[PDB]
């Protein structure tokens, strides 16, 4: 079942040029020619500045001065208040509960 | 109207007088110009529309479709100029002129107050559209294309023109103003009947309803470039806009009469979208992904709600880029290898990089990715169709998944998998492709930002 | 910046601070760096832009249309009639849909705003929105895309003679 | 347990009878058939090699099949109409009487 | 098309492959490995050909009861994981035709050398057509064969295809 | 206030940031995969912040910053919702992508297309955002469809292989079935209730939510994996190995539970929908986990146990405990991502080998990789006090003592039985015994972007479930109090896996010869619901599409030569005068 000399023949002349093609993919060394911690720090101290200072700049005046002028653009849900708080705004103090039956 | 159609005019001096090497230059140059000032017909009103004469006016239906016409000129000239080069000078500029002569009666078309007007306008398109194709087309079977599409016309306009003769005998006016407040409402008879299906039936051919769609595949295997572009992309809306506009005057008959043809849309949606799966002509199939997509323009109409207008509206702008852009597509790979059949030319991303992107971004708006316009107008018909009947919903969702899928196997086909080993000549993208690729998708894309223009009267 | 009226708000209450712990705050920290990092330099910008602002003060107004006859008043196929008051009647409407809309920014701030108590705190804004939804599905709802005062006119007709044969049966 | 094949999963190539019983026909049947592929192959091969070619290689296969193929229709129709004009013939029916709810519905 | 020896060492092959997928473990897989070729090793010497071919059939539906629903592929065998993995960075050799000079520029001892290489083809091909015409026989070949080179300065028919092909890890 | 919404944004900006310097405006192409992770790697940093003051006070909100379109009485916004479950998912999920992309700096060190493969992660995580912060419900698909074609176009990366473009359209197809179900619900909820916005869809708060639950619950199907639409997860394993890290794990694939963790407050008080969404994940959990207790290849095996979990989490929504849910999406999230990134480890240092019949002997030769595996192994059966045991054995404690279908609650158990045996199997083929790879012998886990990635996922795996578990504030009442029986249930079935699965792992070794039973052969081919579907459904679709101008042309045509073919005789034409001449008279009486 091997091969017969007319196909070792073939494939021995077509592997001469397979590896030669295959050589001639080689880069020369010229080519290509082309056309004519602190740094650890700087480097990531550049990108918060432009890639998070500078963009929270932009969204917080942009929230402060044109989304929350308008109304219902920025809505909370309101702070939880529990027996014993003080309000900021007008001072009222939340009474304590009820005391527990022992357990 | 008069500061578009006259510079319209215009454009036919500027092409015969030009300069032999300068008629692609001036008359692409000049139109797009007069697509700019096509912008000032955005001063639209809440409430009345913007009515310039007795002849011409512009609602907020007529005027974005009055801008695709517009810009679509230029880009027309664009994509010609290629196959047309060695054209001789006189038929080249000949060529021109029939382009020019076609925005000119779009324009007009979309702007008549009076509906004899407007069929005298929709009924001229036919002339130098057929004219396109028969005279600039490649292949034998061109001149059948023409006479199906004259013929399927004219068998259902003339009905049309008794119909508008005698309705305005009966009412006094076709101003469409003067129908706003004088129609009356359409009692049942089978006279009535007669009228409405002689009112609407012009209109289906052209949209085409499914059924009478056969002419359309034909038409685009066999037209040149240019003409599959105004034929997606304007020609199929003059029947949408028709019906928008006479539907006003067919209440309440519409409520059944409207029944025959949405179970044709909304099968005929199923059967054409999975007709595609099985095209072996890339111009075929996306001519079949027309008619899919405009079944749901006429569902939308027919069952006359706020919602389904606005999604009538933007599905026809939205379809129309996105249709001339792939046929676009198409024919850029066609001026390549000749040929129309997509498993010819395999893996073309391999061999066309940036070329792929945009048949990645036409393929991502032809299955109406959120939030592309495309899908906007989409999902305002599949909104006002569910209230309209909840099963439809099993329908419009199926239709989904095979729009997704036959629009990603036109991309795996052609795009992916590995090249086609003897085909040696695909040479690099020219900058004149990638434009007009860009000319398309990147205003479709910006109208996300601001859907509001696309939406009509109804907005 | 707007009216508190058409869009009210209730009285907030935030509790006071109440440390239970000796471990610094992280949170109030950063809140300090926020307001000398980004709240001063964005307010030092706004103040130049407001001062250029104040030299060019002019005015724009919000316009007032006159009320003409209504649709009822006017004689079949009088067009000139007609049109006015269809006009001012697709005016209305589109007034009433943005009516509809304060109403339900209303009710969705109001559940954001109240948490877990939604469902009770809510009540008198859920209650307002159920009116003008109705009010609203009474004057436009069913007219189709071809709508009109006259159409708008007939549905109102048509509900009045029900109510009518209703009260008589009665 | 012998293999059942069917429409979407094949007789293997091993266990068809045909492959093991190889007569004189059939091997002459075999090389014909090779021969018809050869042939095409070599008038390929000419052309794919020929370095000063530059284009596509007309196949007339594949044009014959697409020119072949480019070359249950009121039934669903019908059976449509039924679904969709008995379903809002019971709609409307309710909403006339009052007994569809459509307290919020304000969008159509 | 297939001989009875090649159809008998392809099974053996394939068994031996669908054995390994169940045994996974070396030593337990020598052992059955073993006892497999000692099934085939017995009816070796058949001489009565209907009968070998009886064997060869049972053996083959035996195959078919045993062989495992998910048989080890080497990744790069059609069905394997990595199967056509690298198609898409192949790249055909005429596209660099198309390169901007300023692209070329950026090469010049690799397109300097593929010049050469075009100038071989070129000068190669009418021999080739010619050595092909000269022995193929009047009906057209029989088969897909193709011929070595016959003489000196002389390269095998229609060679190009085969030799600039590209790499199996093109990039 | 301030801090808050503006930070929160911030996250999202920052992302966005490499995508719109592609535009080439400040590019630096040598290192964009470094600065795609940096920015990843910053913004986990910035949302650390709104999450902390949440976990402080419980502080949430909604930003509804940009009114986009009113379509008459519907008013649609890009609203974002920082609430409860954003602001914990987000910071995770920056967490384990901050990994997987460190990870992919040297997996696909190789690749031409490193860039493109950066920004396309970069979108899918963008799409997941979206998709987790999302206020109402057209801004949700937006992210739900964005996640889909990211999938698609990630699973199809290496489009010359046709089994890749099949495993992505496959993807494509199963979601966009379950897309039905988004819009049903979409199209209920405008109808129903005027809105799209979550605020007044749970204010409204319908009592007949049959029809949009359904919808919800079909979607999630799809999204998710769950038994129906469930063969494409195993499929997506076509993508590159960080594909599948990133898809299982923190985007995609739970998406599905998300969307239904999202819509708690219509789901908790429909019955109808609990138990179906109960027994879908009930058949799914157990199917899949089935599924792979035959398979070979290492990244199907990871495959199907994410949808045996993904059903598990449907079966917590299921037993109405959404928050239990969402917490084992955080901590699933730490444990899959490592284990398909040390299967990733071992898939390079043995030249893509992914058979685990051709591994073995790794334990000592890839030492990091080794302990990585067995933490997560161990993390994802519920080894006590690691990051998955604070979830599941909730999970399975709450299954227990709620009124539940008794089916579907054995189906869970068996199927947590099932997961210590494939996690054995793992362990078993690929770290111990001899080596069964080639001789050529190229294992080397010396890289620190490989063991830096791994290492900070082993660290959550250990502390992430004690940690989120301490910090998020009680929403139920958990139950406590049961039997012995049902309080160590899932402890003892994780411990009988083990002790079966070794048993039989260990009977391989053994020289005797077995034939392949039925059910084994069930399990292999995955119930066989791949080959019949896959097979059948596109035959009868792609088939149905095969099964007058020409008749009034012809018409015209005959007609016309009864009109022309005439003798052309004086005596004919005349004769035919007289006809009609009579006839006008006799017949018609034109003569009056
Ligand atoms: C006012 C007038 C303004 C006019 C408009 C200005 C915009 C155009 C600026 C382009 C300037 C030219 C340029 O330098 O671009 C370079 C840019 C990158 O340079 P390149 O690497 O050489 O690209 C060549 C390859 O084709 C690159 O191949 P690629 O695949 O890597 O990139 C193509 C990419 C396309 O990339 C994108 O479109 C960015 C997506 C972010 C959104 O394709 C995709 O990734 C498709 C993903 C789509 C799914 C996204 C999920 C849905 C999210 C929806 C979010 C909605 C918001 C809420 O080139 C392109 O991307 C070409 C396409 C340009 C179309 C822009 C459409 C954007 C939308
Ligand atoms: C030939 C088929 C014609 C249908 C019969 C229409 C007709 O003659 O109806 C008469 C009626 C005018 O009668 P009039 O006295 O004015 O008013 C009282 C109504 N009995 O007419 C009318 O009231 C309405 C007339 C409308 C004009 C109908 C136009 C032709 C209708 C047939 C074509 C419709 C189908 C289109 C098919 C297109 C094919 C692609
Ligand atoms: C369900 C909804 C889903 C929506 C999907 C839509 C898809 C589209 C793609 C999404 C685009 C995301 C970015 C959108 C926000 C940015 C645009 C913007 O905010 O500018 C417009 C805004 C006007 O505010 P508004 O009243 O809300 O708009 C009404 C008209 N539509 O302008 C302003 O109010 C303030 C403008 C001044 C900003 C000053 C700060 C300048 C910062 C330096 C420049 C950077
Ligand atoms: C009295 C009532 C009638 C009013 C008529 C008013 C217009 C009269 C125009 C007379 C001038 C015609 O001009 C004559 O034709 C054309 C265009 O002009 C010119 O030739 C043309 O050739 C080609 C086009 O084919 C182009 O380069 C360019 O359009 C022009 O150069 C001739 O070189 C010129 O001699
Ligand atoms: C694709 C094409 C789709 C085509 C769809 C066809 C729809 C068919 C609609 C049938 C109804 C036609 O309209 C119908 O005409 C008759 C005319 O006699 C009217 O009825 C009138 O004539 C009949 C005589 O038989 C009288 O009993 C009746 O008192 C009188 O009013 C009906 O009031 C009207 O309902
Ligand atoms: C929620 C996470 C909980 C994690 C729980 C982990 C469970 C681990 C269970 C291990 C049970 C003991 O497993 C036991 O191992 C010993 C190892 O000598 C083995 O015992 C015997 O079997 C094997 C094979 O014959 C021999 O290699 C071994 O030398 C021999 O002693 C058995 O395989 C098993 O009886
Ligand atoms: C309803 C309004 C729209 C209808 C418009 C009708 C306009 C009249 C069209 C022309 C009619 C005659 O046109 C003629 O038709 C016949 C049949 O199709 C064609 O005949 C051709 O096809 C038929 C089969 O279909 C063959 O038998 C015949 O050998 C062949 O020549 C002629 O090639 C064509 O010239």
């Amino acid at each position: 079942s091997g091969y017969t000399p007319e196909e070792k023949l073939r494939l021995q002349q077509l592997r001469e040029l397979r590896r030669r093609w295959l050589k001639d993919q080689e880069l020369s060394p010229r080519e290509p020619v082309l056309p004519p911690v602190i740094y650890k720090t700087y480097r990531h101290s550049i990108f918060a500045f432009t890639h998070v200072l500078i963009p929270v700049w932009i969204i917080h005046y942009y929230l402060k001065y044109h989304v929350t002028t308008k109304p219902y653009t920025i809505v909370e849900k309101k702070p939880r208040i529990f027996p014993g708080d003080t309000i900021l705004e007008t001072g009222e103090v939340i009474p304590p509960m009820k005391e527990f039956p022992d357990q | 109207m008069l500061k578009y159609i006259i510079p319209t005019i215009m454009l036919m001096p500027l092409t015969w007088l030009s300069k032999n090497n300068m008629i692609w230059v001036n008359s692409t140059a000049h139109s797009l110009l007069i697509s700019f000032t096509s912008l000032l017909l955005m001063n639209q009103f809440g409430d009345n529309s913007l009515n310039f004469s007795l002849l011409f006016f512009s609602d907020s239906l007529s005027t974005p479709l009055l801008i695709l016409t517009m810009w679509l000129l230029p880009l027309m000239l664009m994509a010609s100029q290629h196959h047309l080069s060695k054209e001789n000078l006189t038929r080249k500029k000949l060529f021109i002129t029939m382009l020019i002569s076609l925005q000119l009666f779009l324009i007009m078309t979309f702007t008549a107050m009076e509906l004899i007007l407007f069929y005298i306008l929709f009924e001229a398109t036919l002339v130098p559209t057929l004219i396109i194709i028969t005279r600039w087309g490649n292949q034998t079977e061109r001149l059948n294309a023409g006479l199906y599409f004259l013929f399927y016309t004219l068998a259902g306009s003339l009905p049309l023109l008794v119909a508008l003769i005698y309705i305005q005998n009966t009412v006094g006016s076709l101003n469409f103003l003067m129908l706003q407040y004088w129609v009356q409402p359409v009692h049942n008879s089978w006279s009535n009947v007669f009228m409405w299906l002689a009112c609407m039936m012009a209109f289906m051919v052209k949209m085409p309803l499914y059924g009478l769609h056969l002419w359309l595949p034909k038409a685009h295997v066999e037209a040149p470039i240019a003409g599959s572009m105004v034929l997606a992309a304007v020609l199929l809306k003059l029947g949408g806009y028709g019906m928008l506009r006479i539907t006003l005057i067919l209440n309440p008959m519409t409520d059944f009469m409207a029944y025959p043809f949405i179970m044709l849309s909304l099968w005929g949606m199923i059967m054409t979208s999975s007709i595609c799966l099985r095209q072996t002509d890339l111009k075929s199939l996306i001519a079949y992904s027309s008619v899919s997509h405009m079944a749901l323009v006429i569902v939308a109409i027919l069952i006359q709600t706020p919602w389904s207008y606005m999604g009538a509206t933007a599905l026809m702008i939205a379809h129309g880029l996105t249709s001339s852009m792939l046929f676009c597509l198409a024919n850029s790979n066609y001026e390549r290898i000749h040929s129309r059949t997509m498993i010819l030319a395999r893996g073309l991303q391999t061999l066309l990089p940036l070329m792929a992107t945009w048949w990645l971004l036409a393929s991502l708006t032809n299955l109406a990715l959120p939030p592309t316009i495309n899908l906007i107008g989409e999902l305002f018909v599949v909104m006002s169709t569910f209230s309209w009947s909840n099963i439809t919903i099993i329908l419009m969702g199926v239709n989904m998944v095979i729009t997704a899928l036959y629009s990603l196997y036109m991309l795996i086909m052609t795009q992916r998998g590995k090249y086609t080993y003897h085909i040696n000549n695909i040479s690099p993208s020219f900058t004149r492709e990638n434009a007009l690729m860009s000319l398309h998708i990147l205003p479709l894309l910006l109208l996300t930002l601001n859907p509001k223009i696309i939406l009509g009267p109804l907005y | 910046s707007w009216d508190k009226d058409v869009y009210p708000e209730p009285p907030r209450r935030t509790p006071a601070p109440s440390p239970q712990t000796s471990l610094p705050n992280p949170i109030t920290y950063l809140t300090k760096a926020f307001d000398l990092l980004v709240d001063r330099p964005v307010t030092l910008v706004r103040e130049f832009i407001e001062r250029q602002h104040a030299k060019n003060k002019y005015y724009y107004y919000h316009r007032e249309f006159r009320r003409v006859p209504d649709i009822t008043e006017c004689q079949e196929k009088d067009v000139l009639c007609m049109f006015e008051a269809e006009m001012q009647w697709r005016r209305d409407y589109k007034v009433d849909q943005e009516i509809v809309n304060i109403i339900q920014e209303r009710l969705k701030a109001c559940q954001q705003r109240e948490g877990e108590s939604h469902r009770q705190n809510c009540a008198k804004e859920l209650e307002q929105f159920t009116q003008v939804v109705k009010a609203y599905q009474d004057r436009y709802h069913d007219l189709g895309a071809h709508y009109s005062a006259r159409k708008c006119l007939a549905k109102q007709k048509q509900r009045m003679l029900a109510e009518r044969k209703a009260a008589k049966e009665a | 347990p012998k293999y059942e094949a069917s429409r979407l999963s094949s007789l293997p190539t091993t266990l068809d009878p045909a492959e093991y019983d190889i007569s004189s026909e059939t091997r002459k049947a075999q090389a014909e058939r090779l021969a018809i592929r050869s042939r095409l192959k070599r008038e390929y091969q000419l052309q794919y090699y020929d370095p000063s070619r530059r284009g596509v290689i007309e196949d007339p296969a594949l044009v014959r099949w697409t020119y072949a193929r480019s070359a249950f229709g009121i039934g669903p129709l019908v059976f449509w109409y039924y679904v969709f004009k008995t379903d809002r013939d019971r709609k409307e029916k309710l909403i006339q009487e009052g007994k569809l709810d459509r307290t919020f519905n304000i969008s159509y | 098309y297939l001989t009875h020896q090649q159809k008998v060492l392809r099974l053996y092959k394939r068994a031996l492959r669908h054995l390994e997928s169940w045994c996974i473990h070396r030593d337990k897989y020598r052992y059955f490995a073993c006892l497999l070729r000692a099934r085939f090793d017995e009816h070796k010497n058949e001489k009565d050909m209907v009968k070998a071919t009886q064997l060869l059939r049972e053996a083959e539906e035996e195959f078919w009861h045993g062989q495992h629903p998910q048989p080890y592929i080497f990744p790069e065998s059609p069905g394997g994981t990595s199967y056509e993995r690298y198609e898409c960075y192949k790249v055909p050799e005429w596209c660099l035709d198309d390169w901007h000079p300023s692209e070329k520029a950026m090469y010049p001892d690799y397109f300097a050398k593929r010049e050469q290489w075009k100038k071989l083809r070129r000068e190669s091909w009418e021999r080739e057509v010619k050595q092909l015409q000269e022995e193929t026989p009047v009906g057209g070949p029989r088969t897909e064969a193709l011929p070595p080179a016959r003489k000196q300065g002389d390269l095998p028919p229609l060679w190009w295809h085969i030799v600039t092909r590209p790499r199996e890890r093109p990039m | 206030m301030n801090m808050f919404s503006s930070l929160s944004l911030v996250t999202l900006l920052l992302l966005t940031m490499p995508i719109m310097m592609m535009s080439f405006n400040t590019y630096k192409p040598s290192n964009y995969p470094l600065y795609v992770k940096t920015a990843i790697s910053y913004a986990f940093i910035t949302s650390m912040i709104p999450t902390m003051m949440f976990i402080h006070s419980g502080q949430e909100l909604i930003i509804s910053n940009w009114h986009w379109l009113t379509i008459q009485t519907l008013k649609l916004s890009l609203s974002f919702k920082m609430d409860y479950f954003s602001m914990m998912f987000i910071p995770v999920a920056l967490f384990v992508t901050w990994s997987i992309m460190e990870f992919s700096m040297w997996y696909m060190y190789s690749d031409p297309n490193i860039n493109k493969f950066f920004k396309y992660l970069l979108l899918f995580l963008i799409t997941m955002l979206i998709l987790v912060t999302a206020n109402n419900l057209f801004q949700l698909f937006i992210g739900w469809e964005g996640v889909g074609i990211m999938s698609f176009l990630l699973i199809g990366w290496w489009y010359g292989r046709a089994d890749a473009n099949t495993a992505a359209l496959q993807a494509i197809l199963y979601n966009r079935i379950g897309d039905i179900g988004f819009i049903l619900a979409m199209a209920w909820f405008l109808t129903n209730l005027n809105t799209w916005d979550l605020q007044q869809i749970f204010m409204l708060n319908p009592s007949d939510s049959n029809m949009p639950l359904i919808g919800l619950a079909l979607a999630a199907t799809g999204k998710s994996a769950q038994f129906g639409l469930h063969p494409w997860l195993p499929s997506a394993m076509e993508g590159p190995t960080p594909v599948s890290a990133l898809l299982h794990s923190s985007t995609m694939v739970v998406a599905g539970i998300f969307l239904l963790i999202r819509f708690y407050p219509l789901t908790e008080n429909n019955k109808y929908i609990q138990s179906i969404t109960l027994c879908l994940g009930a058949i799914t959990t157990l199917f899949t986990a089935m599924c792979a207790l035959t398979q070979n290849d290492i990244k199907k095996i990871i495959a199907f146990s994410t949808s045996s979990q993904l059903g598990l989490m449907m079966v917590t929504i299921g037993i109405n405990q959404p928050y239990l849910a969402f917490l084992h999406i955080c901590t699933h999230a730490f444990f899959k991502a490592m284990l398909f990134m040390c299967s990733g480890s071992i898939i390079h240092s043995l030249n893509d080998e992914q058979d685990i019949r051709k591994m073995g002997g790794l334990f000592k030769a890839m030492p990091f990789t080794t302990t990585a595996l067995i933490v997560g192994s161990l993390a994802l059966t519920g080894m006590p006090f690691l990051t998955g045991f604070y979830s599941k054995d909730l999970i399975i404690e709450a299954a227990n003592t709620s009124y539940t279908n008794a089916w579907a609650l054995l189906m869970t158990l068996i199927a947590t039985s099932f997961t210590a045996i494939y996690s054995t199997r793992i362990i078993f083929f690929a770290l111990l015994g001899q080596p069964r790879f080639p001789t050529l012998v190229n294992i080397n886990e010396n890289n620190p972007l490989l063991i830096n990635s791994i290492k900070r996922l082993l660290i959550g795996s250990l502390f992430a479930g004690y940690i989120i578990s301490n910090n998020i504030p009680p929403t139920t009442i958990p139950q406590m109090t049961m039997p012995y029986y049902l309080k160590t249930t899932a402890l003892i079935v994780t411990i009988l896996g083990f002790i079966l699965a070794l048993e039989i792992s260990n009977m391989t070794k053994n020289l005797k010869y077995h034939y392949p039973s039925n059910a084994f052969k069930f399990s292999t081919l995955l119930g066989y619901f791949p080959t019949i579907m896959h097979r059948l459904a596109p035959y009868m679709n792609l088939s149905m599409s095969q099964k007058l101008p020409k008749t009034i042309s012809l018409a015209q045509m005959k007609a016309s030569t009864l009109v022309t073919n005439q003798k052309g005789l004086i005596k004919l034409y005349f004769l035919s005068f007289l006809i009609t001449i009579l006839i006008s008279m006799i017949l018609f009486n034109f003569h009056e």
